[PDB]
RNA sequence: GUUUAUUAAAAACACAGCACUGUGCAAACACGAAAGUGGACGUAUACGGUGUGACGCCUGCCCGGUGCCGGAAGGUUAAUU
């Protein structure tokens, strides 16, 4: 499922709106990405489809922060 | 990104500098190796106290890549035998594994990625120049022969 | 058995090699249970167009008598060797042994 | 070889065929076969995503060695064989330590010839050699794209590329379509052209021998009923739009290759 | 040969043959939110689409309109700033 790893990020809906407001309906995606993240604490790279979003994240609090929270909810990687 | 450097990276900076690199090239290569590492409080007061570590290990590492490249000056010469056909061309060609292994044969060891041949992967035989390195600074060379089988 | 009259041109950054070819042809031949009448290793000399963005070529004249296979086989090398850039089979009427003119004029 | 057919019947008026006398007559080589059995065009959902294809003749898979990759040893051709996979024949090979492969029959082979395959293997039809090895010029078949993949390139029966050009880790070739592309020169090729090359001229004859390769009749767009096909409808015989697909784009002209990621491979489009 | 099971079997459909066009392989295309699968364990003498319809003699002129292919110097032109 398009989910991201670390925010948990989904797929959601809303409408397609035309010039003459017509409604149809529609998703929004997360912008996901597969990507390997190194770990200093465990010599070892990690794989996470994580939204940018998430590699923001990532990038403000830290890798191994990020593992334990994932740890936290269950969420195996 | 807001990294501090532990060792001295190309034209960023020195062992300790507060340099804004992009984040691509922090998170890719500089935090993956051991570069860099961001500037987070207790990075930045960590490496203040571990300044000196740093600077010893720094050198102790600068001080074996100098002796290595001394050892591959003293060799200054490796054979390797592989099959030519006639006019000295060789079939195959001599690899940087071939001339890894051929280095750890003459004396102790070398890695693969070490090698820095500069025009292509020896397609002919004769007398050819290899380069060599061990850290960013040192660049020893090898005359490396090649013959026929 | 035939007579014939070979001559090559050795790109001059393989000169070097000419020996070798030499000896190899011979005992090409000679295997064949052929004779070599003459052998002129001319050397390098200046050509009158470029051939391949070359000025110079090495020239080697000679004068063999051998079986028409071995001959095939030695024009097959001749195209499949890069070295050499142009050679010339020439049958001829008899052994000829005696000197070329461009080792005869020095 | 090519030969007509007496008229003594009206599906036998037009019948041209191809006779290979040399081709074994008897069973193939049991441990190279394989079951494969028919699709129907229709994939692991059940539908038809290729139309027109159903029905033929049962046939066997024989495993034919495309990668070429038994090095330094020779092998004998023992006999030349029929495929009913493909539209060349096939030869079956005996190493000289006797182990048995099929390859693809090149023009000017036969039992009794000699074939290797290496980086030392002599340049004649049946050997196989990395493009660094072949010389420029040379007609080749059979060819890699990726330098160990197996041979993708001039497989079909006549069928041959030409080795214009070397330009350091790669050759140029031309391609039986017309174009020009890069390929890696430590990729594999087999010198000669693909045998069988009288293939193209057979004649069926009859609809029943289109049947019996397993396909189905095409019914025209414009025979078609308006909900069926966009060229459908009229009273009697009307057109009046842009020849399309079933699924509305345009087919007679409009390009559709859309890869950027070979783009680079690609010298000259065909013309 | 095929067709309106149940008012139409035909001149309709198909057909071998012909032509145009797409397609260099992770092919085009098709089914599928996707993974994948068919195409194909095939590789341009191959595969898909379209029109024509054995065979024989042949297939003239028009690129202004609509489409398609190619060009890209200018003119116009989106989000963004
Ligand atoms: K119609
Ligand atoms: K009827
Ligand atoms: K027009
Ligand atoms: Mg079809
Ligand atoms: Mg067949
Ligand atoms: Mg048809
Ligand atoms: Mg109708
Ligand atoms: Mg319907
Ligand atoms: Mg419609
Ligand atoms: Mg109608
Ligand atoms: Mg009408
Ligand atoms: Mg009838
Ligand atoms: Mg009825
Ligand atoms: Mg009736
Ligand atoms: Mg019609
Ligand atoms: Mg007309
Ligand atoms: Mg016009
Ligand atoms: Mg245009």
């Amino acid at each position: 499922s398009r989910v991201c790893q670390v925010t948990g990020k989904r797929p959601v809906t809303g409408n397609n709106r035309s010039h003459a407001l017509n409604a149809t309906k529609r998703r929004f995606l997360p912008n996901l990405h597969s990507h390997r993240f190194w770990v200093e604490s465990e010599k070892r790279f990690v794989t996470l489809r994580v939204s940018a979003k998430g590699m923001r994240v990532i990038d403000k609090k830290g890798i191994d922060t990020v593992l334990a929270e994932l740890r936290a909810r269950g969420e195996k990687y | 990104m807001q990294v501090i450097l532990l060792d001295k990276v190309a034209n960023l900076g020195s062992l300790g500098d507060q340099v804004n690199v992009k984040a691509g090239y922090a998170r890719n290569f500089l935090v993956p190796q051991g570069k860099a590492v961001p500037a987070t409080k207790k990075n930045i007061e960590f490496f203040e106290a571990r300044r000196a570590e740093l600077e010893a290990k720094l050198a102790e590492v600068l001080a074996a890549a100098n002796a290595r490249a001394e050892k591959i000056n003293a060799l200054e010469t490796v054979t390797i035998a592989s099959k030519a056909g006639d006019e000295g061309k060789l079939f195959g060609s001599i690899g940087t594994r071939d001339i890894a292994d051929a280095v750890t044969a003459a004396g102790v060891e070398v890695a693969k990625s070490e090698v820095r041949l500069p025009n292509g992967v020896l397609r002919t035989t004769g007398e050819h120049e290899v380069s060599f390195q061990v850290h960013s600074e040192v660049f020893a060379k090898v005359i490396v022969n090649v013959v026929a089988e | 058995m035939r007579h014939y009259e070979i001559v090559f041109m050795v790109h001059p950054d393989q000169s070097e090699q000419v020996p070798g070819m030499i000896e190899r042809y011979t005992a090409a031949i000679t295997g064949a249970e052929g004779k070599i009448h003459r052998l002129e290793d001319w050397g390098r000399r200046q050509l009158a167009y470029p051939i391949n963005k070359l000025h110079k070529a090495h020239y080697v004249l000679m004068n063999v008598e051998a079986p028409q296979e071995v001959i095939d086989e030695l024009e097959t090398t001749f195209r499949f060797n890069d070295a050499v850039i142009r050679s010339m089979v020439m049958r001829t009427k008899h052994a000829v042994t005696e000197a070329s003119p461009m080792v005869k004029a020095k | 070889a090519v030969v007509k057919c007496k008229p003594t019947s009206p599906g036998r008026r037009h019948v041209v065929k191809v006779v290979n006398p040399e081709l074994h007559k008897g069973k193939p080589f049991a441990p190279l076969l394989e079951k494969n059995s028919k699709s129907g065009g229709r994939n692991n959902n059940g539908r038809i995503t290729t139309r027109h294809i159903g029905g033929g003749h049962k046939q066997a898979y024989r495993i034919v060695d495309f990668k070429r990759n038994k090095d330094g040893i020779p092998a004998v051709v023992e006999r030349l064989e029929y495929d009913p996979n493909r539209s060349a024949n096939i030869a079956l090979v005996l190493y000289k330590d006797g182990e048995r492969r099929y390859i693809l029959a090149p023009k000017g082979l036969k039992a009794g010839d000699q074939i290797q395959s290496g980086v030392d293997a002599a340049i004649k039809p049946g050997n196989t050699l990395p493009m660094r090895n072949i010389p420029v010029g040379s007609t080749v078949h059979n060819v890699e794209m990726k330098p160990g993949k197996g041979g993708q390139l001039a497989r079909s029966a006549g069928t041959y590329v030409q080795i214009v050009a070397r330009d350091g880790a790669y050759v140029t070739l031309r391609l039986r379509s017309g174009e020009m592309r890069k390929v890696e020169a430590d990729c594999r090729a087999t010198l000669g052209e693909v045998g069988n090359a009288e293939h193209m001229l057979r004649v069926l004859g009859k609809a029943g021998a289109a049947r019996w390769r397993g396909v189905r009749p095409t019914v025209r767009g414009t025979a078609m009923n308006p909900v069926d096909h966009p060229h459908g409808g009229g009273e009697g015989r009307n057109f009046g739009k842009h020849p399309v697909t079933p699924w509305g784009v345009q087919t007679k002209g409009k390009k559709t290759r859309s890869n950027k990621r070979t783009d680079k491979f690609i010298v000259r489009r065909r013309s």
